[PDB]
RNA sequence: AUAGGAUAGCGCAUUCGGUCGAAUUCUUCUCUGCGGGAUUCCUUUGUAAUUGCACAAGGUGAAAUUUUGGGCAACAGCAGGUCUGUGAUGCUCCUCAAUGUUCUGGGCGACACGCGCACUACAAUGUCAGUGAGAACAAGAAAAACGAUCGAACCUACUUGAUCAAAAGAGUGGGGAAACCCCGGAAUCACAUAGACCCACUUGGGACCGAGGAUUGCAAUUAUUGGUCGCGCAACGAGGAAUGUCUCGUAGGCGCAGCUCAUCAAACUGUGCCGAUUACGUCCCU
């Protein structure tokens, strides 16, 4: 039964902060890993002017918001997923547990 | 010399030959067998919207389900909007800037009802437009013929 | 049974990525996208591949079967993407399959004539910026 | 009709707008010639370099130093 | 425009003075030894003291160097 | 705004009805003379094709319109015959452009 | 096409009273008459069952009586309805395709139908404005 | 097996010179298949004379808002271009190129403070060859019945023999009689 | 080949993303968090040096000089713009037939005219009608509401409509977005397409206007927007004096997405595609 983990945050170093713990304490629990995939890096973008009432010249603001996420796939039952995952993440990801079939 | 076969070489399929000299060949025969149903309304509807004037090929449907055809064997399971970007044009909207438009489904929809009557096409399982065993050999046989210099 | 020869090898023009299979075969055979090199059109697209062949020579392809898929950029760039992955297959597969004489007079060969037919070209397209219709033309300035 | 000068050196980019080169050229003629081995000073549209020739045409004037 | 600022110039005399045994004639021998012997958030200014360091080395066989002083 | 100093209303209104037409024609222009090619083949027209055409060195459709004044659609027409009956030869062919020449002896 | 001029050829062609230039293209030549375009001048054609490819001066005295019947009453000639350019007339409600002088005069009863009314549309008419809601500053201007 | 190329695998360029003394080092005779080559001619300040002639030629031919960028298409006008050349001087295209391109720029010119006759260097010869002969044929072509390939041929095998029906030379001629006159 | 040239092949012959077939192996292309890599590093009987700081050509190299393109950017100011972004605000004004707030209708679009910035052109290096090969950045659906935690809004693909125009209208399935769209069939482009036109305000150019029909919306008249047939006899055949922007994947050309968006890009913000001429300077003008 493979159980899939799907990690995702704005912060970059916090994004794998996770997944390196996700992937150590699975290797403690000796659970075969399909390797951390790196999805593709989305970034937000919001282009607005820098003025507040059209005056002078025409400038603008590029605004970005990158998204990190990793997927884990672990052929591990649910309670010994839950183990792995039950530790103290940083603020600011978010860990999803998925079952694929 | 020009239609021999290059050595340790028989034969020929489709993207062997020219695109072109395979589908005025299909279109040929078309033509000559008449089994093939042509719409009335081919003879004044135009191909698309984008096209501001009407075909000026007599046979322009004949070319038409030839291009078809070939197009299925290259994308099977192809459906109407996909055969719409292949045969789409930019359209000319007068003082304003000029836009691309896929064609007219309704003409590639009568195209591949003749397709399928003949035989050479079957609606594949789950969705789309794909090629018959008897498609798949006409398709090859006709590029053979081509290759030959045959030409009908 | 006899041993699999084959390699691969890609061309990086603009944003088309060409990736070219050459493997030994009984009869040489070069297609691009499933489209044999006689049937490639226009003419003048059709020779700066041929040119991967014949700067070298066509005794060089003999035995080999290259199946170049090229996805990416438009027909030009195309083209030099995948005349590169040919030219540069036939290196790799000397390489591999024969001495360092021989690849190294067909290495200076092909840089002799074009040093892109090896070496990917580096040009890409500047961002547009703006402020501006594209990356360096300004908006028009009316003084009165 | 015109006798082909071989520039020797550049001088400097020469008057307002630097699209005149002022060069020292010498005349390229057969060994004995009086113009053999003689050197004049030179101005010269468009783009220039050392060892560049141009067919003067024209070898008595000589262009102001400058 | 290739000037070493006055960033680059400062710490690679100090290199010098401090690791003159070390060093050598050649750049990526030498920008090894400033890796671990530096703090920089910048690899591009590891990179030009590296290069101005091997400069002073090949002034310092030729005579004495103003700013250098090897006890 | 730049209002324009001691200008009217009646000077304003007098403005703009006076402001149609008149300044115009920036350019010379040099008009020429129209072209009377004729649309189909005259009996001598179509005589000399089949004989002046040939044992011309270079043969192409906008210089036999220029020779027997005649449109350059039916020109290249008659050139197209004169390659299915081999009295000249094509040497550079595409879908816009056609070069034909003579044949040797 | 090497087909010999005819000693019938006109450069001037007479069809629905306008004059034809002879030496066009007859599907290019039929559009020289009010109310045909090139798109009903290729039906006009087919439905003649006259060759594209001729002049319009070769045009015989028959020819030009079956091309005028097809111009005069498509409808009658198996022309669908949508193919015309008055599908439902808002005074006698039949549809039909003006042609000739028929184009203009009917363009003179749409405009003295809409200013009796004083509707919006035919007072702009009356004044020379722009009816299809456009911004007249900065445009005309001739 | 290696063959050396021929342009549009027609036209050798064994044997291709200038019979200039100068412009010997300003025009590229490099053997080539097809004129389109992409290269970074314009890093340095003198890479453009290593371009091949032809190329050279394509790029004059993409002019003007409808013909930038469209070098596919001007390689195909100068396929046409040199086939109509050979018809008219019954010897190599890529000759008649050659000898139109040393002939084609006027080699005084005036400048300027008051006006006087400069030199005009190599470089600025066959750039300006190559400028004036596109431009005389594309002025030529506008609204004529000619063709572009034809209209570009008749003026290369004019210029080529000298005569003053070639737009460049006829410029030619006027750039040098004003240059003369103010020495 | 209905005339059929040029262009690779001379232990096992090629194809078949619907043949929606299995097994095995792997990371050449793709995804990416930290790294590496380039700095005047190397060489001139070069410039300069008479210490130096450097410079120019070439080399190495994917990249050779702020590597390329941006972001940030001091101190002094301007009576520059914004009190129409805010529950930012002092003073002052109106305050129950109100200068508050709602609702109806109109207006912001109104045209003798002048100006800025765009779009489309004036054609044959073209317009039509076919056919081929082919990108990249991106966006996609809903509540403490409403129905029985999902399910409907959002985007699409396929089929149908179709026993006969387009635009439509329907049904099914998928997609919370590297998963569906999508093997992202963009347009410039190409075609030896043996296609039509043939120099003319013309099959260039579509301004303007007429009649039918459909869609968005509570509402289309002052045409909301598409699609069909007509008008095209509206100027326009390259633009006076003047004047803008630009140095290489750049200008110019060409589309595409997002954004405004119930409906509506001749806009902007990005994106990729085809791709040059000229200069490698100067202080004449600003
Ligand atoms: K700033
Ligand atoms: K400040
Ligand atoms: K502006
Ligand atoms: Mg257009
Ligand atoms: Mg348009
Ligand atoms: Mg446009
Ligand atoms: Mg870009
Ligand atoms: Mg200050
Ligand atoms: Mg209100
Ligand atoms: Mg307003
Ligand atoms: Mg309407
Ligand atoms: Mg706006
Ligand atoms: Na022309
Ligand atoms: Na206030
Ligand atoms: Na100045």
């Amino acid at each position: 039964q493979t159980v899939r983990l799907t990690i995702t945050s704005r912060n970059a170093k916090a994004v794998e902060s996770v997944t390196s713990q996700l992937l150590t304490r699975a290797r403690d629990e000796k659970v075969t890993i399909h390797g951390p995939v790196r999805l593709p890096t989305r970034t937000l973008k919001i282009t607005t002017r820098k003025t507040p009432c059209g005056n002078g010249t025409n400038t603008w603001d590029t605004f970005e918001l990158k998204i990190y996420k990793r997927i884990i796939d672990l052929h591990a039952p649910t309670e010994q997923v839950k183990k792995i995952t039950s530790f103290t993440m940083e603020s600011g990801v978010d860990v999803s547990i998925t079952i694929l079939d | 010399n020009k239609i021999h076969r290059i050595g340790k070489r028989k034969g020929a399929t489709l993207k062997d030959v020219s695109a072109w000299r395979w589908i005025k060949t299909a279109a040929r025969h078309f033509k000559q067998e008449g089994k093939i149903f042509v719409p009335n309304c081919t003879e004044i509807m135009k191909s698309s919207h984008g096209r501001e004037r009407a075909p000026q090929n007599p046979d322009w449907y004949y070319i038409r389900c030839a291009a078809v055809l070939r197009a299925i064997y290259l994308r099977p399971g192809v459906g109407y909007g996909g055969l719409s970007k292949r045969f789409g044009n930019k359209k000319n909207y007068g003082s304003r800037p000029e836009h691309t438009v896929t064609s007219s489904t309704g003409p590639l929809h009568w195209a591949c009802k003749s397709l399928t009557k003949l035989g050479l096409v079957e609606p594949g399982a789950q969705s789309g437009q794909r090629l018959t065993r008897k498609g798949h050999k006409f398709a090859d046989s006709l590029a053979f013929q081509v290759q030959i210099r045959k030409f009908g | 049974s006899y041993a699999l020869k084959q390699v691969q090898t890609f061309g990086k023009k603009k944003t088309a990525i060409a990736v070219a299979t050459v493997t030994k075969a009984a009869q040489c055979n070069i297609k691009v996208n499933g489209v044999p090199l006689q049937q490639i059109l226009p003419d003048t697209l059709r020779a700066k591949i041929m040119e991967a062949i014949t700067v070298v020579g066509s005794k060089y392809y003999s035995r080999l079967r290259i199946d170049v898929a090229v996805h990416g950029g438009g027909q030009v760039s195309q083209a030099y993407a995948a005349r590169q992955a040919i030219a540069k297959g036939l290196i790799a597969f000397f390489q591999k399959y024969h001495n360092e004489v021989e690849k190294a007079a067909l290495k200076d060969k092909f840089l002799a004539y074009d040093k892109f037919l090896l070496i990917a070209d580096p040009r890409r397209c500047e961002p547009k910026k703006w402020g501006r219709h594209s990356a360096r033309t300004r908006f028009t300035k009316s003084y009165r | 009709q015109a006798q082909v000068g071989l520039i020797i050196k550049v001088l400097g980019r020469t008057g307002s707008r630097g699209n005149v080169t002022q060069v020292r050229v010498r005349l390229m003629a057969e060994a004995g010639s009086p113009d053999y081995n003689r050197t004049i000073v030179r101005n010269v549209k468009g783009p220039c370099k050392e060892n560049d020739m141009l067919s003067l045409m024209e070898t008595e004037r000589e262009a102001r130093r400058l | 425009g290739k000037i070493r600022t006055k960033t680059v110039k400062r710490a690679s005399r100090q290199v010098v003075e401090k690791y003159y045994s070390k060093l050598n004639f050649d750049f990526y021998q030498n920008k090894r030894v400033i890796m671990d012997v530096t703090i920089a958030e910048s690899k591009k200014l590891k990179n030009k003291i590296a290069g101005y360091t091997t400069h002073i080395m090949k002034r310092l066989a030729r005579g004495p160097v103003r700013g250098i002083s090897l006890k | 705004p730049p209002k324009a100093g001691q200008t009217k209303k009646a000077k304003m209104e007098a403005a703009n009805k006076g402001a149609k037409k008149t300044t115009k024609k920036w350019s010379k222009g040099q008009s020429r003379e129209a072209l009377q090619n004729a649309v189909m083949f005259d009996k001598e027209t179509y005589d000399k094709l089949r004989s002046e055409v040939p044992k011309y060195k270079l043969i192409t459709p906008s210089i036999i319109s220029d020779r027997l004044k005649i449109a350059v659609s039916i020109a290249a027409a008659g050139l197209k015959q004169l390659c299915r009956e081999k009295l000249i030869r094509l040497v550079s062919c595409s879908s816009k452009t056609r070069v034909y020449t003579r044949i040797v002896q | 096409s090497l087909t010999l001029i005819p000693d019938h050829f006109q450069h001037i062609v007479r069809l629905l009273n306008t004059n034809v230039e002879g030496k066009r293209k007859v599907p290019f030549a039929l559009r020289m008459v009010k109310g045909v375009g090139i798109r009903f001048a290729y039906l006009v054609c087919k439905k003649a069952g006259i060759d594209v490819e001729r002049r319009a001066g070769t045009l015989t005295a028959e020819e030009l009586e079956k091309i005028a019947e097809i111009i005069a009453d498509p409808a009658k000639f198996k022309i669908p309805d949508w193919f015309l350019n008055r599908q439902r007339d808002p005074k006698t409600g039949k549809t039909e395709h003006l042609s000739s002088s028929m184009v203009d005069t009917r363009l003179r009863d749409d405009l003295e139908r809409l200013k009796k009314m004083r509707a919006h549309r035919g007072v702009r008419h009356a004044y020379g404005l722009r009816v299809r809601g456009q911004h007249t500053c900065t445009s005309g201007r001739h | 097996s290696s063959k050396t190329p021929k342009l549009f695998n027609k036209w050798s360029f064994e044997g291709l010179e200038t019979s200039e003394l100068a412009l010997r080092d300003h025009i590229s005779t490099t053997a080539a298949y097809v004129p389109h080559t992409s290269g970074r001619w314009q890093k340095r300040r003198f890479y453009k004379a290593r371009m091949p002639i032809v190329e050279r030629l394509a790029n004059g031919l993409m002019f003007k808002g409808r013909g930038n960028g469209r070098k596919l298409q001007a390689a195909r006008l100068l396929k046409h271009t040199l086939e109509i050349i050979h018809l008219l001087t019954d010897e190599n295209p890529l000759q008649v190129v050659v000898d139109a391109v040393s002939k084609g720029a006027p080699r005084e010119d005036s400048t300027r403070v008051r006006r006087q006759a400069v030199d005009v260097s190599p470089m600025r010869r066959v750039n300006e060859a190559i400028y004036q002969m596109c431009k005389g044929a594309r002025e030529a072509a506008f609204r004529n019945l000619k063709s572009m390939p034809e209209c570009l041929a008749d003026e290369i095998v004019n210029a080529s023999k000298g005569s003053s029906n070639s737009y460049a030379i006829k410029k030619k001629d006027e750039v040098e009689r004003v240059a003369k006159a103010n020495r």
